[PDB]
């Protein structure tokens, strides 16, 4: 889960 | 330097490879090598054999960093104001908590880098969106919208990307001065995230927000070499806090120790990195020139403008989505139908419908293969 | 395993021009010098660890990294199983950028504004700092001391946990600065108090692989396996002299707290820190044993030197750590010193140690001496300490 994502 | 080199990224715990054969044009790190001047600075630090507790002592690091900002943008700042975080998002999460109370709001222009919002979410801070406007082809700030929201709502903080992700805008002095004036009149803090500031097209010049608006101490600047030198893994970022109270909170409440390999790598980039960086930017420019010609010829209904900064292409595929009534994520669509990983609109908060972001910090031959596959998937069963 | 190599812990390694806190930073932290203060080693980080970092650099790209797959977990859990009979599930393992950073976040998640934390004293100073940073009030339980052999005052702990609003206990196992390797019985006794009063326990086990020959480490969560409010923190930062790489293991067995952690620790690891730590777990056992043997000999020498040269000092060779805890009460009284002992030894002896001021409470008259240094360096420092104290 890349912290750039959501 | 050989930016064409294919560098194997398997078996490196890289998010870019493991986080989702496939062509990778998504997560914002490069497929280009971290330059040897940086890697060699790390290697000579290892030869001193001890990797103990470290902090930035003395003024050598400061001298290297401010020499870079002075030479490149004519921007200087005081050593007292320079503090460090473990990456820019870690910095933002901390700054937002210090600046904002629970009923304060933050303003972001949209579309936006997702973690601007996430940093507000984690501190239980509500975000207000001000959508950028697209009317000349390049994106622009809607100052009327910004003024309205700042005046009428309880906006404590604006988190701003200079240059912008994902649109690539390199804001002019006038754009910045105008926005700064709005923020100053309404006592709004501004965090200017300038991580893309050295990745830009030959004909563009970066102005730091704190250069454009030099007499407002609530402008906080964040800069790193993580994007420009492909050292995001080393998690070391600069934060320039000109406000004495916040600086004191940071110095008091901020628990901070540094990674010696991260510090030496970043320092080396500032001291010796300029030649490699200029060469990387020239190669990037050529990737963008190819991409612009390719979209014009092969995907004419796509809307695209070469971004002034970043290695990220923002492409409007609204036409193709509507003509095909594509009802899944465009990231899923391209993974299934093209074998290419991109970032879809879902990563950019708001004002992003129908867009993808393509990372073209990759060997040109990789980019071309990816673009061909994207095109084939979109024009399948279209006239 | 690395047992066949011949290591040289006598090697003098220059630490100037490395931004080392140990060399540059004593004034800010405490307030030609011989450095025996902050807990990093003067021994080199072992070549098996440094070579793992070099091999990662040869991969050319230092981008966004996380711990993917099972290989890291397998190496770590293989270590804890082999050495302490301690197993945990991969899902319970999360990561922090150093244990104190982890502690700061854990304290905030577990404690509400009105809740108190308990620490046994003397203590590692950042346990208290982590409560202060969260505006969490601390209650001290003074350890019982018999000539350098410290024990928990279980009646005091029970009384405090019962009559104060104690939500959390932060605990060093093995203990800094006293060096105690807690027995199963001691940990089980403390565990029963915590379970009976719904108190969380964070067990900081960063010293657990630095100990005298014949000592066995028992993880708190091994001693008390039934209770999911025991959190374990472990690292290779002390044992392998890689504190600057800021990578730590946190084992959270409580679902609610794990889910909370996982909402604020949105990954992002340092590839160099991860490969270095993994290399220690996979390949570092032989070097670590050699290191501990050399340390044991440093302690044997220090014990002899204090008995002969400073016979009014109280010192027991600790069961763990590379830290000597020395009671200098007699000499402090005689010489009538009323400045911090760290100031006194810098000014008078050119030696940097940690004084009572760094250990929160119940530390009067003590200093902590870091002896993870070449024997010859330790001998020099001790000579200067002695000269400053005697008549
Ligand atoms: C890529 C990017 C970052 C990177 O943040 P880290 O936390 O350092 O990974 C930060 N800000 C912006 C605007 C970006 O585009
Ligand atoms: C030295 C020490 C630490 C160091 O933790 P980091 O934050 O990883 O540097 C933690 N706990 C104890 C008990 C220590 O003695």
């Amino acid at each position: 889960h890349h912290h750039h994502h959501h | 330097y050989n930016f064409d080199e294919i560098i194997d990224r398997r078996y490196t715990n890289a998010m870019n490879v493991e986080g989702y054969e496939l062509i990778r044009m998504w997560v914002a790190d490069m497929d280009f090598g971290t330059p040897e001047v940086v890697l060699n600075a790390i290697r000579e630090r290892l030869n001193k054999k001890i990797l103990g507790y470290t902090n930035v002592f003395g003024s050598e690091y400061y001298e290297a960093f401010v020499s870079w900002t002075k030479k490149r943008y004519g921007f200087t700042f005081s050593q007292e104001h320079l503090v460090f975080s473990h990456g820019i998002v870690a910095g933002l999460i901390e700054l937002v908590g210090y600046i904002c109370d629970k009923d304060d709001k933050a303003l972001i222009v949209t579309p936006s880098y997702g973690p601007f919002k996430m940093a507000c979410d984690k501190n239980h801070i509500s975000t207000v969106y001000s959508p950028l406007i697209n009317h000349h082809g390049y994106y622009e700030i809607d100052f009327d919208d910004v003024r309205k929201k700042v005046e009428t709502e309880n906006i404590k903080l604006c988190i701003f990307a200079n240059p912008h992700n994902p649109t690539g805008r390199v804001w002019s002095e006038e754009e910045l001065a105008t926005l700064g004036q709005i923020m100053k009149e309404n006592d709004v803090w501004l965090i200017s995230d300038e991580i893309h500031c050295d990745i830009k097209r030959s004909g563009q010049s970066h102005i730091p927000f704190a250069k454009a608006v030099p007499d407002y101490d609530k402008i906080i600047t964040t800069m790193s070499q993580s994007k420009a030198f492909n050292i995001a893994g080393l998690m070391f970022s600069n934060i320039i806090i000109q406000n004495e109270s916040l600086l004191k909170t940071w110095n008091t409440h901020h628990f901070g120790t540094e990674n010696p390999l991260s510090v030496v790598a970043t320092q080396a980039a500032y001291e010796k990195g300029e030649g490699w960086l200029q060469a990387m930017n020239h190669y990037l420019d050529d990737n963008f020139n190819y991409l612009a010609d390719f979209l014009e010829k092969e995907l004419p209904h796509a809307e695209f403008k070469i971004p002034e900064a970043t290695y990220l292409a923002w492409v409007d595929l609204s036409y193709y989505i509507k003509e095909k009534d594509i009802d899944e994520s465009m990231a899923k669509f391209f993974i299934k139908n093209a074998g290419v990983i991109i970032e879809g609109a879902e990563q950019f908060v708001h004002n992003a419908e129908g867009h993808i972001r393509i990372n073209i910090a990759v060997p040109r031959e990789v980019m071309k293969k990816g673009l061909q596959k994207i095109k084939a998937a979109l024009v399948e069963n279209l006239y």
